[PDB]
């Protein structure tokens, strides 16, 4: 039980950089920081009040019970690094919908097609405008899935490996989470700067593998 | 009934399942074929990752369904 539990393992010392809480690359937590950073750029608020207070709590840099629940609910031990993108999904179904996607599943030619709206906080879709190839159509033709419409803000997930790409080809977004191999950073659109636990560095899009995006309309 | 699962290479692979499979039974089949352990693999249907414990027929997969595997990242 959650509330019986000691935090203070999970107290890691955290900045404020370019207005983010961020917290200092310490017993492989990178993927904490960018997951905890994507959760501010895209400015999601969570469905429970004991929650969205441990969440305040984070913003304000009394970190430990909100990371620890980040642990506890992807079970995740101390010290082991993990996947913000697994963490992001584990997270949606807690966060209250502020806005959604339409993704279109089409063949090059129109053999088939179809439109769906996605309204989590959280879709796995491709993060390039140009989708990715997703499954063959009873006609014989595979089908391109891409976002087209995004409402309010969404966290997209690539469905697949970390993506390097020319920055154009990237759905627009604020805040970009990219992976080296590993260690997670997080491209800031705005600034072109680059969140590396609580530094802030120079960074480019164009060599950044990119995991997911904070779109917003 | 089939189902269809993207490896990790981009090649589809077919999964002999019934709806009340669960997505645990999913892995263990999708690990048997790619050698990819369960607590690596994160399953994608309609934009939604699958959650252990609930089965197929929750989130109406139907046969002819493609999976989407994403491979578990270990980021420090
Ligand atoms: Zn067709």
């Amino acid at each position: 039980e959650f509330h019986m539990l000691d935090h203070t393992g999970f107290a890691f010392p955290s900045e404020v950089v370019n207005g983010r809480r961020v917290l200092k690359t310490t017993d492989n937590n990178s993927w904490v920081n960018v997951t905890c950073l994507q959760l501010q750029f895209a400015r999601f608020r969570f469905k429970s009040a004991g929650l969205q207070a441990m969440w305040e709590s984070y913003c304000t840099g009394d970190v430990a019970m909100f990371v620890h629940w980040l642990y506890w609910l992807t079970g995740v031990d101390k010290g082991q690094p993990s996947d913000s993108e697994n963490a992001l999904n584990m997270l949606s179904k807690y966060i209250v919908p502020a806005g959604s996607v339409t993704i279109e599943r089409v063949t090059h030619d129109g053999c088939c097609c179809s439109k769906r709206v996605v309204t989590a906080p959280v879709v796995n879709a491709s993060v390039l405008k140009l989708g990715v190839e997703d499954g063959l159509c009873p006609h014989g033709l595979n089908y391109i899935d891409k976002v087209v419409v995004v409402k309010g803000t969404t966290i997209v997930v690539n469905v697949g490996k970390p993506v390097v790409a020319p920055s154009h080809l990237f759905l627009k977004g604020v805040s970009y989470t990219t992976f080296l191999d590993g260690h997670y950073t997080v491209f800031d659109h705005d600034t072109g700067m680059v969140h590396d636990g609580d530094v802030f560095v120079p960074g480019d899009l164009n060599v950044s593998p990119v995991t997911n995006v904070v779109v917003s309309e | 009934m089939q189902i269809f699962v993207k490896t990790l290479t981009g090649k589809t692979i077919t999964l002999e399942v019934e709806p009340s499979d669960t997505i645990e039974n999913v892995k263990a089949k999708i690990q048997d074929k790619e050698g990819i352990p369960p607590d690596q693999q994160r399953l994608i249907f309609a934009g939604k990752q699958l959650e252990d414990g609930r089965t197929l027929s929750d989130y109406n997969i139907q046969k002819e369904s493609t999976l989407h595997l994403v491979l578990r990242l270990r980021g420090g």
